[PDB]
């Protein structure tokens, strides 16, 4: 059965990644005995979730959850009220308010809509924040499609000289779908994840979420940098490569450049 | 306890629509998945049927040294295939990769020798279009209609690589004095998977109205058309992409902010907005 | 009418040119046209009134100077075709255009419009015999002597990495910037007015490519230059005011690799190069880190190849063997590749006769190069 957990997430890593809600809860309904590893394995979509008191959206995980509710970031409660859920702090729930107010004019400049989320839980020698984020496209525009974010970071704080070791494993799924100029419509959905850690000083000008911040804004520059060309650099070569009328007689003049290149290489030589 | 039953209508969906690089992995993995083979071996047959018919690939007969696409226009229903081309009959065996123990055919084909001159021009072409071609004309009555059928496939799959491209092609061209009436959908796929997932999914629906003439102007005519929608198309496919995806893609999220300043830190931290 | 072709390396910088089968370019000059600002009273000035190459170079003060080319892309085509025409003159070549084949460069993945107008202009204006445009990575290996590996380069209008192996040059995993020289120049010019010193004049333009190319260095770790303190050396004008410099030499540079400082959405040369070596196949990309080439005026900053290395080393997979090599004569690179490429007996087939081009079109160019 580990060889069947292997196979699961072999499976999810080549089904649509459009439809893991639907394929996962099939999975689980072919596999119940690995019901619980692979909700824990397997990643999905953000699930929206609503918090009635302050009137905002928050997003769902598994670390923010604790059974059966989920900790708003707005409110610090669970819905459902939950007796005694597992709370963070009070100075880490302080340092919780100031990352989803930092994250919230994070989002917003880089996207300009959707609903993000910011949950810190407490450990013993560090401080480990889930950032979510969720944005989705222009529905009246035929071309739809989506971005989601799941930063999760662990700080280990020093004794000693104020230093803090970060550790970012960041994913990000991704689903376009492109339908206009009148010749077909397309749907790209990617799915990459990239690991960074980094030992940073701390400083009391600026706290250590905007030390946290600062690998969030260079890893996504990165990431989807990384992920643009991934993309272009397969669907480029492999569907050109595949149907390219312009390969035929290029093929007559390669050719003619294998004749030429073989007696360049014997003059650049001598 | 998920009943038996229910374990082959999910092994069904995901063998249904499976990418084909991996396809034969995935029944693999249903399979290693699943202890009990049978189950499953059984369920499969019947979508490999519908699904090897959806991807336009052909099994190489031993014997013919070319290469036949099977289709929902090829089965003749008793589990065996049309070679237009070869004008043979093939019992395809859809968990094993090849298909022999062939049968000869004859049929007067009076509508299906014009489009044999037809189809043997389309491959011409095709060879043209890939460096790797592979097709299938189908000659068929429909209710009483008269139908060419012509299938262009490529497949494109390595395993160290781990992507996969893989175009297929539908064209039916009915013949009708003077005018007649063309429908065909054109669906490409590619998919990688290093540091994880990008995939490629598209497709063409194109209706078209052709008027016949004479055997050398209908088969030049069909491929013409092929030929400028498949590069229209590609063209898009590329150019669009390269360029557009980039910007919608951005429009989504923008690689630097609206300020095109690497947002401060310390400003977001002490900083205060509105009225 | 096969006579000894001219190569005219283009380059929105600096343009190069001369015959084939020779070790340097002998006629180089600063790629622009630089025209009167004053009012010509006096009788017996300067005859002309379109200066381009070295008299330009010498009356600066007196002429207004603007680029035709920038990020590889001709905007005034008239201007182009007056520096064309300057080569081709008796005071550079001393030769016709119509007597030799000509041998062109151009930047990759330009717009094919102005690859279209450079051929109707070395056709119709001039009366060439045979064109041949060409990439200016082929002819940098073609100058090494090698077939296999990269060829990041960095001139004054673009930065592009091209990987080849063995012949093939992939279209597909050619990456390019619009960031480049001119940019660094510009981005320094703005650091100048933040540290006091002001230059607005397009003559005064010259001074801070000037300062560039002699006092800047790039640093290894950009963090620590920024919590320390310079130094401010100094350097003397052409006129004799002394500048101190200060922080602005080592920020200035920072533009090629961190592409956000400027105001751009941009990869960046260390990310460029990178790319260029992922996006190709996983075979080849341990023999494209172990040939990676570099090139133009650009990479000729102090601490540039240390800076490029240590890049590598932060993003590239741990334990491949990284090797920048570089050639001594840095500028004059792709050029010594063209005079190669245009001295072997192979050029005279894959070059676009006049009669091809008046019979077919821009089509069979597009078809020659690619």
């Amino acid at each position: 059965s580990d060889q069947q957990l292997d196979c699961a997430l072999d499976l999810m890593r080549r089904l649509p990644p459009q439809q893991i809600e639907k394929n996962l809860s099939d999975l689980i309904d072919l596999v119940p005995s690995l019901c619980e590893d692979l909700l824990s394995s397997v990643d999905q979509p953000l699930k929206i979730a609503r918090d009635k008191v302050v009137g905002k959206d928050y997003l769902l995980c598994d670390y923010n959850r604790d059974g059966d509710s989920y900790r708003s970031p707005w409110s610090n409660k669970y819905d459902p009220p939950l007796e005694d859920g597992a709370m963070p702090s009070a100075r880490l729930r302080k340092l919780e308010v100031e990352a989803n107010n930092a994250f919230d004019q994070y989002r917003d400049l880089y996207f300009e809509g959707g609903v993000s989320s910011v949950y810190l839980w407490d450990l013993d020698h560090g401080f480990a924040g889930v950032i979510l984020i969720k944005k989705a496209g222009d529905g009246s525009k035929k071309i739809k499609g989506c971005w989601d974010s799941i930063h999760v970071v662990e700080v280990q704080e020093k004794s000693s000289g104020r230093t803090a070791h970060y550790k970012l494993t960041s994913t990000v799924m991704l689903w376009l779908q492109t339908n206009k100029s009148g010749s077909g419509t397309m749907n790209l959905g990617g799915s990459l994840t990239r690991q960074m850690e980094k030992d940073e000083t701390v400083s009391d000008c600026s706290p250590h979420i905007a030390n946290i911040g600062r690998l969030v804004e260079d890893m996504e520059n990165k990431i989807r940098s990384t992920l643009n060309e991934i993309y272009f650099g397969k669907t480029k070569d492999i569907v050109n490569g595949l149907r390219s009328v312009d390969v035929i007689p290029d093929n007559p003049k390669f050719q003619q450049l294998q004749r030429e290149l073989s007696q360049v290489l014997t003059q650049r030589q001598i | 306890r998920v009943s038996d039953e229910e374990k082959v209508r999910i092994a069904a969906k995901f063998i249904t629509h499976a990418p084909p690089g991996e396809f034969n992995e995935v029944f693999n993995d249903v399979r290693l998945l699943l202890n009990n083979d049978n189950l499953l071996r059984e369920g499969a047959a019947h979508a490999f049927a519908q699904y090897n018919m959806d991807q336009f690939t052909p099994v190489k007969i031993e014997g013919y040294e070319d290469q036949v696409l099977i289709t929902e226009h090829g089965d003749l229903g008793n589990s065996r295939f049309l070679d237009p081309r070869n004008k043979i009959s093939f019992k395809f065996d859809h968990l094993r990769k090849e298909a022999s123990d062939p049968q000869p055919e004859e049929v007067d084909g009076s509508l299906k020798s014009w489009r044999e001159s037809c189809d043997s021009a389309l491959r011409a072409y095709v060879k043209d279009h890939y460096s790797n071609g592979f097709c299938t004309v189908y000659a068929k009555n429909i209710d009483g209609q008269q139908t060419i059928i012509a299938c262009i496939e490529s497949h494109q799959f390595q395993p160290k690589n781990f992507w996969n491209g893989r175009w297929r092609s539908e064209w039916k061209f009915t013949i009708t004095p003077p005018t007649a009436q063309v429908v065909g959908v054109l669906k490409i796929q590619v998919h990688y998977y290093e540091d994880g997932n990008v995939q490629l999914v598209s497709h063409k629906d194109v209706q078209d109205s052709v008027t016949v003439s004479n055997e050398a102007q209908t088969a030049k005519e069909f491929i013409k058309i092929i030929e400028h929608a498949e590069n229209e198309y590609q063209t898009a496919i590329s150019e669009n992409y390269q360029t557009m995806s980039d910007t919608t893609f951005k429009a989504l999220r923008r690689q630097l902010p609206v300020t095109r300043t690497k947002i401060d830190w310390n400003k977001i931290l002490s900083y205060k907005i509105g009225k | 009418i096969a006579n000894q072709p001219v190569v005219i390396d283009n380059g929105s910088g600096v343009i190069k040119a001369g015959f084939a089968g020779d070790q340097i370019p002998k006629y180089c000059f600063p790629n622009y046209v630089g025209r009167p600002k004053h009012v010509r009273v006096m009788a017996g000035a300067l005859e002309g009134d379109i200066f381009i190459g070295p008299k330009a170079e010498e009356h600066r003060g007196l002429l207004s100077i603007r680029y035709p080319m920038e990020h590889g892309i001709v905007k005034d085509w008239n201007d182009m075709e007056r520096i064309w025409q300057y080569v081709y003159s008796k005071e550079q070549l001393q030769t016709f255009s119509e007597e030799h084949p000509v041998l062109l460069t151009e930047a990759p993945l330009n717009p094919r419009k102005n690859r279209e107008r450079a051929a109707e202009v070395f056709f119709e204006t001039f009366n060439v015999p045979a064109l041949f445009i060409s990439m200016q990575a082929v002819l940098s290996l073609y100058a090494t002597g090698r077939t296999t590996g990269v060829v990041l380069d960095s001139g004054d209008g673009v930065t592009h990495a091209v990987p080849i192996y063995e012949g093939f040059a992939m279209p597909h995993s050619i990456m390019r910037i619009d960031i480049a020289g001119r940019d660094v120049s510009r981005f320094l010019r703005l650091y100048l007015r933040k540290e006091g010193y002001d230059f607005h004049s397009s003559s005064e333009f010259e001074i801070v490519k000037a300062i560039k190319e002699r006092a800047c260095y790039l640093s290894i770790n950009p963090q620590k230059d920024e919590t320390l303190e310079t130094e401010k050396a100094q350097y003397y004008l052409p006129d004799g005011s002394t500048i101190e410099i200060g922080p602005s030499r080592f920020r200035a540079p920072e533009l090629l690799f961190r592409p956000d400082l400027i105001g751009e959405e941009s990869e960046g040369i260390h990310e460029v190069l990178v790319f260029a070596i992922q996006k190709s196949d996983m075979d080849l990309r341990r023999t494209l880190f172990s040939n990676i080439v570099l090139s133009g005026g650009s990479t000729l900053f102090k601490g540039f190849g240390d800076r490029l290395l240590s890049e590598v080393k932060k993003l590239a997979p741990k334990d491949v063997k990284i090797r920048i090599s570089a050639p001594q004569e840095r500028l004059y690179s792709t050029w010594i590749g063209g005079s190669i490429l245009a001295s072997l007996d192979t050029f005279k087939k894959m070059w676009v006769s006049k009669k091809e081009y008046e019979e077919d079109g821009a089509r069979s160019i597009h078809r020659k190069t690619f």
